[PDB]
């Protein structure tokens, strides 16, 4: 009886590189 | 991915200009923190 | 979606509580309704809630803080700046011309299309060798 | 000393104005009906005069820095005194306020009115007030001088007795507004109602030149505070030591170079300068 | 080399939590994802294919702060700040039972992957509870004098890896109910202790922004400390950052408070990756247990980033 | 003066530079073409240069426009595409199903936002109160 | 703004700024005019005539070069050739015939 | 003696002299990278008017750069060589002893790079081309908005 | 530096244009800086007044 929740999956990008 | 760690760990060559924010006064980016942490530091 | 407010105005605490109201007030310069950002103060003696007073278009064109309306570089009242450093931006101030100019500037900035210290140095050169 | 209440609370309340009309408009709170020309010529004497010597004193706002002054103290009508939330004292030359607000904690408009009165404007730095409706006598200068040295720190006191109108130029925004709202419909020695408005700019070329010179010296003061003193001296070009320091520093070898101002007088994170 | 895996996109952003995510774990066959979050909810996703949220588990009365899978991947194990443990069934989406006996907030727990089934809960009253996943009562509990924020089960199934605010990893024995020995050396509050897959190294990140790898092997010198990796500063919040190992035990992935997940090489201490993509602190950084280059980073942006390591 | 003997001899004119390029082994203020000392903020457009190294007068046609705007400003834009000397092989094919679907999703998102705003305009909810007020935290580095 | 492609309005604004010796203003106007309306011969003629009356023969040559870039009618090439024959660079006029 | 190289570009051609007996390491590196076709088809990734034109990255982003002596090598600052004026070559290095392959062709006298940036070359033929390279429209990152490409770079004889 | 003076084998001065920007100010930035003469400005202005008067 596993009901389907409100989650969604969207491909995205990891954004700008960060300095160390 | 833009490689792994080699191009993240190096400086851009050349000297800078002898001569990027978004707000006029400074830089502001959105963030998510717990409201309890904010309340603790505010108090 | 964030005010351009100098550290003179943002009260004391690095952790600040700020309220936002869409169309909360009219701009004091261009008289068009804008988003008001009102914060708290360094004292619970008069709950004035020091707020923004000019819109981000008028904040950006005249380059001044939204709350206190003085310059971001030098900290001058904006007429002192535009009269001593001279030129830069006169800005219309009439009835319909005011909102016309603001409307066109916002329309340009939204559609993508678009040396203060140099004139400060030139001001220093006009004043250093001056004589009444 | 503690601040003294000026009027007992029994006199002041929220009363309806005089019935100058047939029906009271309760939205606009104005007496509609009747003539409209009679209201335009209906000035009245004030209901009290403040004196700083016998009435100023400590209040809750005096212990609070960054507060605002009491407008109802300036008119001499604040009826509580020590327990008023705003300052009860004359502003100094150090009581500097932001251009958005006047000294009384009221919003400050972008242009003046038709009758050049009210709060003020942040589109023109105005330290000069018009004081008209002065009964013509021979000693107008003396009485104006004493009654305006009462209210602060003056720089110019132009008076024109032939028709009896005065221009008073203070030194501060706060003192100018305090003198404006303190003498609003206040009495002179003669039983008259004064007309203390803001003053339109004088067409006298000298006054325009010196107000301009005040604008550039204020800008220069802020710039010299913002810039390093080394930069100010090295640009100023009056000390021969400053000139030869400028040559040697903006040489970097290569005799006869004299680096551009955009590079020599450049402030940045890395920069090429002593910085600071 | 664009993409070498079985995901339908090089990055996927799993969203749908209305509150901060604190943990996220993989099914030990690398096929199912469970994320528990402060909106008191466990969201259950697929990792391969279109990746639908197939399930939601409700029943905790407060914030969820851990969950492990079973041997097969049929029973979930949730610790929550309502002072409770819970065992959940994934055939029906219901709850099997709740485990009661702690008096303060529960920060850690561990299931024995092989050996005999035990749940190991560290809780802020100062207790380490050993539970059997068939009876709600505690089989045993070990008393300390400090809160416990980190817990791991040994390979041999009798040693317990506690980490408290007393700044040192403690290895206890279940039978004698006493500490065997303490690997000290950390300066701040311990957050994660994850054993190496082969079973000879222990990862440990603490509030001092340093992640150290220690020895597990019975033959070791006095100082069992192998290495002190650095390069993942901790942010404003004092969250319990959860690191993990790769399948081959070569890569160390720990989240950081700037939204970036930092991967070092466990062999030498070289920063392999510093992957951005999050706004708030990254709470749970995990590898795929199957050995694929899949990495997951669940952060308190209410989000999870499922990405690749090419 | 060829290599490597220019010591003592200082160039005084751009013809003394050969064809140009300042000599690095003579310490002196060298300018291979001329002096740009100070221009008093001359408000003219900066004369830029096109791809082949010539003056570009399309900077008057493109003024007041964004950089991604298509503006025909030269005679080359009047030539039929086959007869231009740039290329001869052009793919006159519609976008593939993936990128048509991506455009559909982006346009549908934007138009759905405008639909929602318009539906709030044409019939607003009776109360304009949103009591489910969530905070928004902003990291501000001035 | 209301009438962008009107040649009479363009010429009126150029001549109104030429009668008051605003030469730099009027040359900006003429560049904008022959940018907006590249196939109107009157604006190009006015720009070459203004440049020749100001004494800048290299300016007249550069304006004619831009016009010849635009491939105009026969009268424009003829005018350019008559210019170079007036000033005597016959080899330049030969190149223009080429 | 001086050795000549030929940077053929879209906006013109440049013929450069390089000093073998002043800075042998860097100029010999320039020969070896020019003769192999490493600069062929590259992009002048940074142009800043009145200052500098930097280029040499095969990716054209100012990050990488390969020399035949590994990845990096040392610096040679001869006191006789300076940053006298326009049209002078330099190694665009990160810090001390960080010379790679992207080079630095200056546009103005900048005598503050001495002691940090080595000097190894100068331009013979093509200097109005360098003026035009300084006059190209840029972005806020000061990459050229057009395509400045180094098609060819050969030793003249 | 724009014009180069050469002496040929016949023995005469020949000026060779390194650029092509001698006779025309196109492909030359200096066209932005030219100032027309006051006499020519007066001549053009007076011609405009004559056309207006006619
Ligand atoms: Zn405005
Ligand atoms: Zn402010």
């Amino acid at each position: 009886t596993l009901t389907a929740g409100p989650g969604v999956a969207r491909p995205a990008g990891r954004g700008a590189a960060a300095p160390i | 991915v833009p490689y792994t760690g080699e191009n993240l760990a190096r400086p851009s060559y050349g000297p800078a200009n002898p001569f990027k924010n978004n707000v006029l006064t400074g830089h502001a980016e959105e963030m998510y923190i717990s409201e309890a942490t904010f309340r603790a530091k505010h108090r | 979606d964030f005010p351009s407010v100098c550290e003179n105005c943002l009260p004391e605490n690095p952790y600040v509580k700020m309220l936002k109201e869409d169309y909360g007030a009219e701009c004091k310069l261009c008289t068009r309704p804008f988003t008001v950002f009102s914060w708290a103060g360094d004292g619970r003696a008069h709950g004035r809630k020091k707020r923004t007073n000019i819109c981000l278009t008028c904040a950006r064109l005249k380059n001044a803080c939204q709350c206190c309306i003085m310059d971001l570089q030098f900290g001058l009242p904006i007429v002192i700046r535009d009269k001593a450093l001279e030129l830069i931006a006169p800005g219309p101030q009439s009835e319909i011309n005011r909102e016309y100019f603001a409307q066109n500037n916002e329309r340009a900035i939204e559609e993508g299309r678009a040396k203060t210290d140099e004139k400060a140095r030139e001001l220093l050169r006009r004043l250093a060798n001056s004589k009444p | 000393r503690p601040a003294r209440p000026q009027i007992d609370p029994a006199l002041v309340k929220s009363e309806r104005p005089p019935q100058t009309g047939t029906v009271f408009n309760i939205w606009y709170n104005k007496w509609s009906g009747g003539d409209r020309e009679d209201k335009y010529l209906s000035q009245t004497h004030a209901k009290g005069r403040c004196n700083i010597a016998r009435d100023s004193g400590y209040t809750r706002a005096d212990s609070r820095p960054g507060s605002y002054f009491c407008l109802y103290f300036a008119r001499g009508i604040c009826p509580k005194g020590q327990d008023c939330d705003y300052l009860h004292r004359l502003p100094t030359i150090h009581d500097i306020f932001n251009p958005n607000v006047d000294c009384f904690g009221r919003d400050k408009f972008a242009d003046y009115r038709d009758d050049m009165g009210g709060v003020g404007s942040f589109n023109r730095q105005n330290r000069t007030i018009y004081v008209g409706r002065i009964h013509v006598t021979d000693d107008i200068e003396e009485i104006v001088a004493r009654h305006f040295a009462e209210w602060g720190q003056i720089e110019r006191i132009r008076v024109l007795n032939n028709r009896g109108v005065a221009f008073i130029t203070y030194t501060n925004e706060a003192n100018a507004q305090f003198a404006k709202e303190a003498m609003a419909h206040q009495s002179l020695d003669h039983n008259e109602i004064l007309n203390v408005r803001w003053a339109t700019a004088d067409p006298n070329p000298l006054a325009q030149k010196r107000e301009q010179r005040r604008i550039e010296e204020q800008a220069a003061e802020a710039i010299r505070r913002a810039l390093p003193a080394e930069f100010v001296a090295e640009i100023e070009g009056k000390d021969p030591e400053a000139r030869k320091r400028r040559k040697l520093e903006s040489s970097y070898g290569l005799e006869g170079y004299e680096a551009p101002d955009a590079v020599h007088f450049a402030r940045g994170p890395n920069a090429v300068n002593p910085r600071g | 080399t664009p993409r070498t895996s079985n995901l339908k996109a090089p990055l996927m952003e799993l969203s749908g939590h209305t509150g901060e995510i604190f943990t996220a774990k993989f099914d030990p066959t690398g096929t199912l994802i469970a994320s528990g979050s402060m909106d008191r909810t466990i969201m259950l996703w697929r990792v391969y294919g279109d990746c639908e949220n197939y399930g939601v588990l409700n029943g905790h009365k407060a914030a969820i702060l851990d969950l492990q899978w079973s041997r097969d991947g049929d029973i979930l194990f949730s610790a929550s700040a309502d002072m409770h443990l819970a065992s959940w069934d994934l055939t029906t989406g219901q709850r099997i039972r709740r485990y009661i006996g702690h008096e303060e907030i529960i920060n850690a727990m561990d299931v024995t992957q092989r050996g005999e089934e035990l749940l190991i809960s560290g809780s802020d009253d100062g207790t380490i509870g050993i539970w059997d996943p068939r009876t709600k009562n505690a089989v045993d509990y070990i008393e300390t004098d400090f809160p416990i924020t980190a817990v791991a089960v040994s390979e041999a199934g009798n040693e317990i890896y506690s980490g408290g605010i007393d700044n040192d990893i403690k290895v206890w024995d279940i039978r004698k109910k006493a500490v065997v020995h303490t690997m000290l050396g950390h300066n701040d509050t311990i957050t994660t202790l994850r054993v190496s897959p082969d079973g000879q190294q222990l990862l440990s990140y603490a509030m001092d922004s340093t992640a150290r790898t220690w020895d597990i092997r019975p033959f070791a010198p006095t100082d069992r400390h192998i290495r002190t990796f650095d390069g993942a500063p901790l942010g404003l919040e004092k969250n319990l950052i959860r690191g993990s190992w790769s399948k081959d035990g070569k890569k160390i992935a720990v989240g950081a408070g700037d939204g970036t997940v930092v991967i070092w090489g466990s062999d030498t201490g070289k920063l392999l990756y510093k992957l951005p993509g999050h706004k708030g602190t990254v709470n749970c950084a995990e590898f795929a247990p199957d050995g694929a280059p899949i990495i997951l980073s669940a952060s308190s942006d209410r989000t999870m980033l499922l990405g690749e390591l090419i | 003066p060829p290599y490597p003997n220019r010591a003592g001899w200082r160039p005084r004119a751009p013809e003394d530079f050969g064809d140009g390029g300042a000599f690095p082994e003579i310490p002196v203020a060298q300018y291979p073409w001329g002096k740009n000392d100070s221009s008093s903020k001359s408000n003219a457009l900066v004369v830029q240069v096109d791809s082949e190294g010539k003056v570009d007068y399309t900077a008057i046609a493109r003024q007041g426009h964004s950089s991604d705007r298509i503006i025909h400003a030269s005679f080359k834009d009047l030539i039929p595409l086959r007869q231009r000397a740039e290329a001869g092989q052009i793919d006159l094919s519609r976008p593939s199903k993936e990128e048509v679907e991506a455009t559909a999703e982006r346009t549908k998102n934007a138009l759905a936002a405008l639909v929602s705003g318009a539906l709030a305009a044409q019939k607003p909810k009776n109360v304009q109160v949103n009591t489910k007020r969530e905070a928004t935290f902003v990291k501000y580095t001035p | 703004d209301v009438h962008p492609n009107n040649t009479q309005l363009w010429i009126r604004y150029i001549e109104a700024e030429l009668k008051n010796r605003n030469i730099n203003h009027a040359r900006n106007l003429l560049d904008r005019a022959v940018t907006r309306l590249p196939r109107v011969s009157k604006l190009w003629y006015k720009y070459v005539y203004v440049m020749e009356m100001l004494g800048d023969i290299p300016g007249t040559r550069q304006v004619f070069d831009r016009w010849m870039k635009w491939e105009p009618d026969e009268d424009a090439w003829n005018a350019y050739i008559k210019l170079e024959k007036r000033y005597g660079e016959y080899e330049r006029a030969r190149q223009i015939f080429a | 003696m001086a050795t000549d190289v030929a940077l053929e570009t879209t906006m013109g051609t440049i013929i450069l002299e390089l000093y073998n007996q002043h800075a042998p390491r860097t100029c010999e590196n320039f020969k070896t990278l020019a003769a192999r076709g490493y600069y062929d088809g590259t992009i002048f990734h940074r142009v800043i008017k009145d200052f500098m034109v930097q280029g040499g990255d095969p990716t054209g982003t100012g990050r990488g750069g390969r020399s035949i002596y590994g990845d990096t090598f040392e610096d040679e600052i001869h006191p006789g060589l300076r940053h006298t004026g326009a049209g002078i070559l330099s190694m665009a290095n990160a810090g001390p002893n960080t010379n790679g392959s992207q080079f630095f062709l200056t546009l103005a006298p900048t005598p503050w790079l001495d002691g940090k940036h080595t000097i190894f070359g100068r331009v013979k033929k093509g200097i109005r081309v360098l003026q035009r390279m300084g006059l190209v429209p840029t972005d806020a990152d000061d990459r050229p908005k057009t395509e400045i490409k180094i098609i060819r770079a050969y030793v003249v004889g | 530096g724009t014009l180069d003076i050469i002496e040929t084998e016949d023995g005469e001065m020949i000026a060779v244009d390194k650029d092509g920007t001698f006779f025309s100010t196109a492909n030359a930035t200096d066209f932005a800086q030219h100032k027309p003469d006051k006499a020519a400005v007066d001549r053009l202005v007076a011609d405009l007044r004559k056309a207006e008067e006619a």
